[PDB]
């Protein structure tokens, strides 16, 4: 079956680095669109960034648009998310997400995430 | 640069472009007249503040600027409004699937353009939109990006044996994988233990039900003679030979062997990596006499067809609990097709055999 | 502040049915969509169903077309979950979901999750 596993997450001083990843099993990885989500303490799902299957076309949030960068290796089935310069409002729960063809979401399965806090 | 209702001198960033009529409106004063448009005047009256402006797809693209710079609330009333007098339903919603944006479509075409990304899909499939798909089923285009991708071709014929899941014959759950070169599989979610090719129960000690079998103190299994666990010990030109017989082609040379198998760890994908004989459609010798056996099962072919008497006494013995005996007068023709009229009549092939 | 409370979960044999409920509340029930997604054992979420605020169209996973019916009543800001003929396959935890129309967020909230599992 399908299975998101995010890795990478943890406590990091603000202005520092880190980069997540998200290994991918199930499905043809090469053939669908990837992205990552997060949601602050006390707040709603946000979305941060898609990335397109074979990767030539990015989209981020305002809010990250120059800070993050996602990345995907289809030879090794996996999603990254280089994060850099993390600010105070960037602590949340960071998944990852896969799109979907089918009617009525933009995603279909989502990984079990990983806890990422800024001091 | 600068609001076409209040005059405010602001960057074009600042403001918002309305799409439809490209007058720039600042934040404020496009909120406070769109709110009052919803909360005291109709739906009718959600025309532009600035300009003048019966194609009324304009709030497809105006729900995405209300979306932004409005309150929840007033957003909600926006769509009240657009069910209770426009559409007497809810608006279709289609999320994009190369971008993950959300809009409102309400048009007559199967195409649909997202509105942030620019790129066209089909409202069915959510695939992405090619000429191809013009006058097509969805199902008839999927499967000709299928046929017409290279990484899917140059997997071979282990995509086939993937394709032909194991399905567990009590808790149904369905592993995408081949069966290999070994018949037994235990289920992780059931703790099922069963014949991976015939589907019928591995019995533990003393727990097989069948009558005359002189191993019930061990594990094992019956199994049709139709079973990969019996043609597996065939040769791959007598499994052949069966086949032509019955004029059913088979692959011999490709359309380490790539069937993936599962590895363990603290369970991962691995390809098989065993010898790729030449003759053997570029698979192991396992997984091409499972492939062999496949087309078998699937036509039911009756490897009893083939038997000689000493195959057709052992069979006797085995499903009809008999040791055959000739009786006078009987060739050796006369005695095999005795046996070989009696066991296609009393025991059937695999009746939980996957064809 | 939005909340959701799922109901209805138990033990269920191969191929029962069973109705699961959810009470919402902090927000306007008739103007978002509702889903319903589930965990199972080892995995994260897999997205279930979605309803229109007012149940004009009804959306499925392909895993449950046919065998799952969701449904609303907006006079109660209840959403309902009916499975039927379920498989040790549909064991997960089932969470109620609170729709949003944002890019990239079918939705924003959601609950704490009532357990289902199917007998072997
Ligand atoms: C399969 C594993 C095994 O050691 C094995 C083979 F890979 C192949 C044969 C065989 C090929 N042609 N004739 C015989 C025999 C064989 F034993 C396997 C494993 C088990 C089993 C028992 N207990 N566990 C935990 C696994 C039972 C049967 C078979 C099998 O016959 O395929
Ligand atoms: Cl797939
Ligand atoms: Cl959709
Ligand atoms: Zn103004
Ligand atoms: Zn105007
Ligand atoms: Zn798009
Ligand atoms: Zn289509
Ligand atoms: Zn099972
Ligand atoms: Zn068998
Ligand atoms: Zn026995
Ligand atoms: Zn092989």
């Amino acid at each position: 079956e399908v299975q998101l596993l995010e890795s990478g997450g943890g406590l990091v001083q603000p202005g520092g680095s880190l980069r997540l990843s998200c290994a991918a099993s199930g499905f043809t990885f090469r053939g669908y669109s990837m992205a990552w989500v997060r949601q602050a303490p006390g707040k709603g799902l946000e979305w941060v960034s898609t990335i397109s299957p074979i990767g030539t076309y990015t989209y981020y949030a305002d809010s990250v648009k120059g800070r993050f960068t996602i990345s995907r290796d289809n030879s090794k089935n996996t999603l990254y998310l280089q994060m850099n310069s993390l600010r105070a409002e960037d602590t949340a729960v960071y998944y990852c997400a896969k799109g979907s063809y089918s009617r009525g979401t933009p995603f279909d399965y989502w990984g079990q995430g990983t806890l990422v806090t800024v001091s | 640069q600068e609001c076409a209702v209040c005059g405010w001198a602001l960057p074009h960033n600042r403001m918002q472009a309305l799409t439809s009529c490209e007058c720039t409106i600042c934040p404020d004063c496009f909120r406070q007249h769109f709110t009052i448009a919803l909360k005291e005047k109709h739906i009718t009256d959600m025309v532009c503040p600035a300009c003048g402006r019966q194609l009324l797809s304009y709030f497809s693209t105006l729900d995405i600027q209300l979306r932004e710079s409005l309150e929840p609330d007033a957003y909600a009333l926006f769509h009240k409004k657009l069910t209770e007098g426009v559409l007497m339903r809810d608006p279709k919603f289609l999320w994009c699937a190369q971008c993950s944006f959300g809009f409102i479509y309400e048009r007559e075409q199967l195409e649909a353009t997202c509105p942030q990304c620019h790129q066209t899909f089909c409202v069915r499939c959510k695939r992405q939109w090619e000429e191809q798909h013009r006058g097509r089923s969805c199902e008839d285009f999927q499967n000709w990006k299928r046929m017409n991708d290279p990484e899917y071709q140059a997997q071979g014929l282990a995509m086939y044996l993937q394709e032909n899941g194991i399905d567990c014959p009590k808790c149904k759950f369905s592993y995408a994988l081949a069966r290999g070169g070994c018949m037994h599989f235990h289920c992780t979610q059931c703790r099922h233990q069963f014949c991976s090719g015939c589907y019928n129960a591995f019995y533990a000690k003393n727990k097989c039900p069948e009558p005359n079998c002189r191993v019930k103190k061990s594990l094992h299994g019956h199994h049709p003679r139709d079973c990969l666990f019996y043609l597996r010990d065939w040769t791959a030109l007598r499994l052949q030979k069966l086949l032509q017989d019955n004029n059913v082609m088979f692959n011999t040379e490709p359309p380490g062997c790539r069937v993936i198998e599962q590895k363990e760890v603290p369970l991962r994908d691995e390809a098989c990596g065993k010898e790729t004989p030449a003759g053997y459609a570029g698979l192991c010798q396992a997984h091409y006499k499972e492939y062999l056996v496949s087309l078998i099962n699937a036509h039911s072919l009756d490897p009893a067809t083939l038997y000689e008497v000493e195959e057709l006494e052992t069979a006797t013995e085995r499903y009809l609990h008999v040791r055959p005996q000739p009786l006078a007068g009987e060739d050796p023709p006369a005695y095999q097709a005795r046996l070989l009229q009696k066991l296609t009549e009393e025991v059937p092939l695999g009746q939980s055999i996957p064809r």
